[PDB]
């Protein structure tokens, strides 16, 4: 009998005013927030954002939706959802979102007999997450994600996540190329701004980055580099070749592993400590350099001054080495 | 011409498109097949793919019931949003897109004992998530799945209109892939749970398999040719010194711009592709080659029997064990 | 989490730990009386400063990010400044910057007559 | 007396009924297309579409809309398309399209006394085009536009050029950068779908690539390296670090030239004419390098021997490389 | 207020906005003039510009006559879009804007003698083809034209507001321009024929020159520096050869990669600009220097004095013939 | 009572002329405008512009909407927006802006007893910002936002910013990677048009460039790349392949430095002050070279001579760039 349910629907949004909220004037509407994670797409370093896919559920309670005599969960067309008041609801801190609309909008209307609403929505947001850089790449990240009111304050509405920790589901079966997900934290709390208190709900990721590539990649090679510059001061001056190539064997490798750092590094001109690290053992290896061809120059004449030179040199770099390794492991690490 | 327009008065003369055909009563059954006119390029950096579908749903519609002249009426697809239609929308979809150019592309047929045959052209940008472990000579299963967003398995049933292996139809015309080869598909329904109920949906896996051409005629090819000139250099004498000095410093630059135009291939993994491997052990045989020349070099005076003794040697040593380098990575790969 | 301490004419506001989530650092003061007063705040890195009405152009703020530190400088001071004080961190979404609830981390309660 | 014309626009409006094509049930309605190409924008070889504007003009008679007594063709403001039945036409290989809407909507409505109506239209549209680049830069292209009714069958519409070969204008006055089109083609036919048979124009171009940027940047460097490698064999043979360094360079910025030349256009498995040259000389030139390094090996034994072929190295590489390019010329040209 | 309220409903009572003003009865006659806000980036690789300008146009309808306590209304954009307005689009845009923020950045006035004031911001991207056989040393016109799309000459027709010289009007500080001077502007108006009639069409001419500064501190300044440092190998003495040797490589490779790189700035064309035609002369003098170096060292062992001779000749010919080149070519090339 | 609310909406917007603004015909509507900045996105010396992201508030006063017998101020759905009169206001210096709409368009009508309307957006604009990189990277650029009124002149409408220097507030929310703000202003004036005088109010913000990224990147390497082209000075004039290789080397890294960051740059046509560095250290290497080449010019003849300009030149080359140096930081800083 479609007939009385379409006269029950008519009766019901017959005189319906969207523009009042429910239980205008009297006690707050609570919203209860649910949010299944489909998908977190990409984190940029160079854009400072991340881009995620969600399935969005607010469920409220509206008197004037109340019916009977149908025992049914009435579920609507998604088109309803404009002739019905609902939440203005909007996320703080993102830079665009959309809706899915194919085939149709991704919506959905849910009516029960005690006049409870459940409104659901399909977003994909790219949302800004502010990041720390200068421990990369062993910096941890966290990224959050906002949930406010955007014209009714506390006196009208108010927000809660439905069923606890249980609101959120889905983050544990996320894969990201970069970061792994260590925990994810639900918060409810009231903001201030100057028209007044509004609710607010936060759900923030902690991401650590994968770090075993990088150490394989870049510090590895770099002190075997800076290790491998000291075998030339054992190295005799008479077969000054042998000290060349050597040296240009360093310096060589030492551009390759800048260059390609380069390349895997995302373009954000600020520094990093990976490229004071770097600098740092090319500075290493430049010494060295010029400290051979000081000998170069020195032992023609005085070969008694050279291998004097030599011989303080082989104890006065590793130390050095060691003394720069650790300053750079307190400040950053 | 009047005619008609007294039919479709009288059929949309009380008739709510926001109930679903027997709200209450029964199950509605969507029936729903694919035409693929295009397998769009696939994204190895995003990990999405493109396709662009004729999209076909036929359902019985009791409300719609008429008699006239005609059997079927075949009419404007304004009048799709004059009645309800089911709201399918696909699960792992990013941005897809409703042609509306220069009409929405859409048809809607109504046959005269209710029957409805709606259909659109679509444009879709999927999720295919890839294990990149054998790049670039790797197969995947990009799948497309799509349901019911409002209207759980008691209310709303998806099926195909015909066998599963032939309700999902690929143009002839319809490949524009640049670098992989569809092998087939696989379609199969099943039901999905959500905090919101339980669905159904349908699911269609295309198979395919990347092309090693490409790669053979980009990377690998010249990592050989570089590694090879690079051994070259054994076979001078050893007071030359500038002469293998240029050697080592050229073929250490040219892989370095091998290897960088190589890299931005990939997406930014964190473990390690075959690709690396290839040219991790390039840079190796190169580097190897460089320190071998030095410390030649270093014998060169003091005991000259032993540094040409070593060389001999090296000349032996590094295009063997490049060979066997070669030939057990290609055996492992190629049969994985 | 984020502990400050206050040393302290001039005040000395120094923070440990996630220092990064909270980049904004703020002065409140209660009178006996009365409620919280907002007094100023600093970005901890931007090194932007804003202060109340009652007290521009009579008290600085300055921020050095070599020891984690903030500076808020008290100059021609005047009898009706009796209250105690309290540093602050605020969240980079907590919202606007003269209210006390949207301040996450207080520093220890200073008397200054 | 234009209260006149409004009386007539309003009865011709009153009982329309925009669901319905003209003769509905009856004989198919004839629909004549012209084109009126504006200009072919980027023909994109890495995204395998070309960009094409044009004013797209649609005729059909609709006797509901025939009017008696006003002795013009009224040409009505774009917004009245909304109100009329028009044609469902779409292409089939396009994948971004839009219709120009500044300062109003790029559409034209007129009407003429028996029942005439001209639906006109300015598009601009990407339009897939697969590639056969196995002769690049000395290949032919063959792109298309499809041109397709959609929800009307053969039993309800058919289309076709207005005007036979005239049909479409202004193709004479493109100028491709880089292509230059040697000839377009008008095609009618009909398409079987599952659903039915629908009719189809085809507007084809066949587009053939200029050599002379090709000639310029891309086979001249190679010849210019080749000839520097050439240049080896007149350096004396005792220079050895002269002559390896001469080879070595030239045979690596060949294979950096090859690099180059490759990441320009998409990822195809084949290989391309211009790959197969830069090949070939890139062997010719690893050739003479091993000639060079297989005469200084053997020097010593037997100075006359390897000296000997010094003069042939001189002679026979020109010739030998004249050869291949005469061969590979006749063969793609 | 009310009053208003009133005279406003009158005007629109029994107006029809699908017809012209003077429909039947004589040509509507359209007053344009455009203020460039800001003349936007050029972007020659796409052969196109971009141009933020304020579009009025004014025009007279009788239909909108009336007599009230003001002479002007100075409406609220809405009431626009429910009057008669001229289609008028620019015939080489390509992807043109009209602003929506905060609202439709449009304005509409109405004087008591039915005399419509209607002007609009646009932001207009438009083709501006180019002939770049004077690269990197060339002037441009790129035009902008714009008509109306439905009416032809017999019943809507565009004049300017004042003279044509000062009825489009460029503000002072609006150059969105890098590489490029806006010299001024030309004026005109003619007659287009389509298939569907004639048309009146209003063009306007920007003429633009191109900035040398870049591409002198880019590509003509190392050039300069490669070939100068391939003729500083005519001063080592010749028990030096490696060095020579050395010194050739590196620059006959400089010059083939700033060859290669230069040509990726410009777009795909099938003929040689200026700077093709320096860079061909700049690769060709290094080519020469090296050949001169291999010709003295054939003559080293068997011809001393004749090897002596011809690098002291070289040390004179090569500068003195590159000096002579480079005036002659920015003689010819910098009053062309 | 929900009933008597909707009333006196409904009376409020019965016989509400939208078309005219409040006092039609009479003195002009004065407005007040604050804005809330949220971040600062991104600062494009490429595209020579800037992402802004804000709330925007209006402030007005229409008698049409003052209602009695409700103490209350009322808070009303934004879709009301739609029915109500909004000044329309523009960003004269904007080239891509939007309202926000997820989930719904984030928009605020707020209401009270006396007529007051406030009016509040989310906006994200890209305003264009013209930049003088003629001391890149120690610049200091000067951003501005232009906000005035499309349609009404001075005789209709009125700005001003609500609180004075208070009127813009979240200024410290700002968080560029590479720039930090060091100053705002609020401008008020009136803008004249060929069709009138229009208010015009003006945000602007100057903003300083960080070095540190630069030094790390840029300077350093020079320095140490000129530093090492010295050692040529230090090495005997019989090893001819050395000295010439150093030099080469020297001169074709100098030539590549700046090569990642110069193409994130416009193709401006005067000279920053990073490439007068570079082209500084340039010339100091190339003379480094030219000086070996006289040096073994002049080396068989007079040996003496020789190596007084070798003894010479390791004085003078250091010390001139160190000059150089200084009058370069005292001239630029
Ligand atoms: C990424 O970074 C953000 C910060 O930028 C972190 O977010 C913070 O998370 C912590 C929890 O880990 C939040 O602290 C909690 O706040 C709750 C809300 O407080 C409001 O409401 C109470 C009244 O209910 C008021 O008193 C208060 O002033 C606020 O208005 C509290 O209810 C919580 O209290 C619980 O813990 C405390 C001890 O910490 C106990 O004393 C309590 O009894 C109770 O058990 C708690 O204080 C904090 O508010 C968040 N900050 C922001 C700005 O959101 C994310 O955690 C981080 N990401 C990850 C993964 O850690
Ligand atoms: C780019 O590549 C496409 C193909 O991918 C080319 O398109 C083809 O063009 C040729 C013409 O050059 C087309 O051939 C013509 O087809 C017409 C339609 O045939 C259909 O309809 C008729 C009934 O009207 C049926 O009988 C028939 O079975 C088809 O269903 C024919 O009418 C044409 O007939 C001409 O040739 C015959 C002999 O073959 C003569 O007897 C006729 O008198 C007449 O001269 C002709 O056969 C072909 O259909 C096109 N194919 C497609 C897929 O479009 C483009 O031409 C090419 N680009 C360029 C620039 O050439
Ligand atoms: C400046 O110009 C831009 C366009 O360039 C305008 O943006 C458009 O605004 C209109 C009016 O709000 C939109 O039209 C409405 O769209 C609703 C659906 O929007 C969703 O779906 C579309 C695709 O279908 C998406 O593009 C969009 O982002 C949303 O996801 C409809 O539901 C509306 O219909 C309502 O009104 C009609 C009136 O006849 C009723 O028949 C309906 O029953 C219903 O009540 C309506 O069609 C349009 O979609 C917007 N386009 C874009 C691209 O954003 C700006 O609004 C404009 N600025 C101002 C100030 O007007
Ligand atoms: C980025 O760059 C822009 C310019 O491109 C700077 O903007 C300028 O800011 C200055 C202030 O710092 C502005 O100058 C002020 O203009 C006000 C408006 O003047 C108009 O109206 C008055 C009448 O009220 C007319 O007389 C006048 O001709 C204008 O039509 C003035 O009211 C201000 O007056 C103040 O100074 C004068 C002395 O100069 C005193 O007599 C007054 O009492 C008062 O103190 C002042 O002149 C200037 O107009 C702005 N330019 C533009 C184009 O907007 C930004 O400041 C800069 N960014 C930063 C961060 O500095």
């Amino acid at each position: 009998n479609m007939s009385f349910v379409k006269e029950t629907v008519d009766k019901l949004l017959k005189g319906y005013d969207i523009r009042l909220r429910p239980d205008f004037g009297g006690p707050p509407v609570c919203v209860g927030m649910n949010i299944d994670i489909a998908s977190i797409d990409m984190v940029s370093e160079v854009n400072m954002d991340y881009t995620l896919t969600m399935y969005f559920q607010q469920y409220w309670r509206d008197k004037r939706l109340a019916y009977s005599g149908i025992p049914l969960n009435l579920t609507l067309d998604n088109r309803v959802a404009d002739q019905l008041w609902v939440p203005d609801t909007y996320f703080l801190n993102d830079k665009k979102s959309f809706v899915h609309g194919v085939t149709v909008k991704n919506r959905m209307i849910r009516l029960h007999p005690d006049g409870t609403v459940l409104y659901g929505l399909r977003i994909t947001t790219t949302a800004a997450c502010m990041m720390d850089l200068r421990r990369y790449p062993l910096d941890e990240q966290n990224c959050t994600l906002e949930i406010e009111s955007y014209g009714y304050t506390t006196d009208d509405i108010e927000f809660y996540w439905r069923g606890g920790d249980k609101a959120v589901t889905g983050v544990e079966r996320i894969e990201l190329p970069q970061f792994s997900i260590v925990e994810h934290r639900l918060v409810s709390r009231n903001v201030v701004f100057a028209t007044g208190a509004y609710p607010r709900l936060s759900l923030s990721f902690r991401l650590k980055r994968n770090i075993g590539y990088f150490i394989l990649q870049t510090y590895m090679p770099s002190i075997l580099i800076t290790i491998l510059s000291w075998v030339s001061f054992w190295i005799n001056y008479d077969a000054s070749a042998a000290r060349v190539a050597l040296g240009i064997t360093t310096v060589l490798t030492m551009t390759t592993i800048n260059t390609h750092l380069r390349e895997t590094l995302p373009k954000i001109p600020y520094v990093k400590a990976i490229d004071m690290y770097l600098m740092g053992c090319f500075v290493f290896v430049f010494l060295a350099l010029l400290e051979y061809a000081f000998v170069n120059y020195i032992f023609f004449s005085q070969p008694a001054r050279a291998a004097a030179i030599d011989r303080w040199s082989r104890i006065v770099f590793p130390f050095t080495f060691s003394l720069f390794n650790l300053v750079y492991w307190l400040y950053y690490v | 011409t009047t005619v008609f327009t007294r039919i479709l008065d009288r059929l949309l003369d009380g008739y709510d498109n926001r109930l679903r055909p027997g709200l209450g009563e029964r199950v509605t059954e969507v029936k729903t097949d694919i035409f693929v006119t295009s397998f769009g390029p696939v994204s190895d950096h995003d990990m999405e793919y493109t396709i662009d579908v004729f999209f076909r749903q036929s359902w019985k519609d009791e409300r719609l019931k008429f008699k006239g002249p005609m059997t079927v009426l075949r009419l404007n697809n304004l009048m799709a949003s004059k009645i309800w239609t089911p709201d399918t929308f696909f699960h792992n979809g990013k941005k897809s897109v409703a042609h509306n150019m220069t009409m929405p592309n859409k048809l809607l047929r109504i046959t005269e004992d209710g029957t409805l045959l709606y259909t659109m052209r679509l444009t879709v940008r999927a999720e295919c998530p890839m294990h990149l472990e054998d790049f670039p000579m790797d197969a995947h299963a990009c799948p497309l799945k799509f349901g019911s967003y409002a209207y759980t398995r008691a209310e709303v049933v998806y099926e195909w209109t015909r066998e599963p292996a032939r309700s999902v139809v690929v143009a002839e015309d319809g490949s524009r892939l640049n670098q992989y080869d569809l092998l087939g598909q696989t379609v199969d329904s099943g039901i999905v749970q959500s905090s919101t109920g339980e669905y159904v949906v349908m699911t269609t896996h295309f198979h395919l398999k990347r092309k090693i051409g490409y790669f053979v005629i980009q990377t690998y090819l010249p990592c050989i040719m570089t590694v090879i000139l690079s051994q070259v250099s054994f076979w001078l004498n050893r007071e030359s010194v500038p002469a293998r000095t240029v050697f080592g410093v050229t073929t250490v630059l040219t892989m370095t711009t091998l290897s960088i135009s190589a890299r931005n291939s990939l997406p930014k993994v964190a473990y390690a592709t075959a690709m690396d491997w290839f040219i991790a052990v390039c840079y190796a045989f190169v580097f190897s080659a460089l320190i071998e020349f030095a410390t030649v070099n270093y014998f060169t005076k003091s005991q000259p029997a032993r540094a040409a003794k070593i060389d001999r040697l090296s000349r032996i040593a590094f295009p063997l064990l490049f060979g066997i380098f070669n030939l057990v990575y290609w055996a492992t790969y190629l049969n994985r | 989490q984020v502990q400050l301490v206050e040393s302290g004419l001039r005040l000395s506001c120094a923070a440990s730990g996630h220092t990064f989530n909270y980049p904004i650092m703020g002065w409140f003061r209660q009178a006996p009386g009365k409620e919280r007063e907002f007094v100023g705040a600093i970005s901890w890195s931007g090194g932007s400063t804003s202060y109340a009405d009652s007290v521009k152009d009579r008290f600085t703020i300055s921020r050095d990010n070599a020891k984690n530190t903030v500076y808020l400088e008290m100059n021609n001071l005047k009898p009706e400044d009796t209250a105690v004080y309290y540093c602050a961190a605020k969240g980079r979404y907590s919202g606007g910057l003269y209210y006390p609830t949207n301040y996450d981390y207080w520093g220890q309660g200073t008397q200054v007559t």
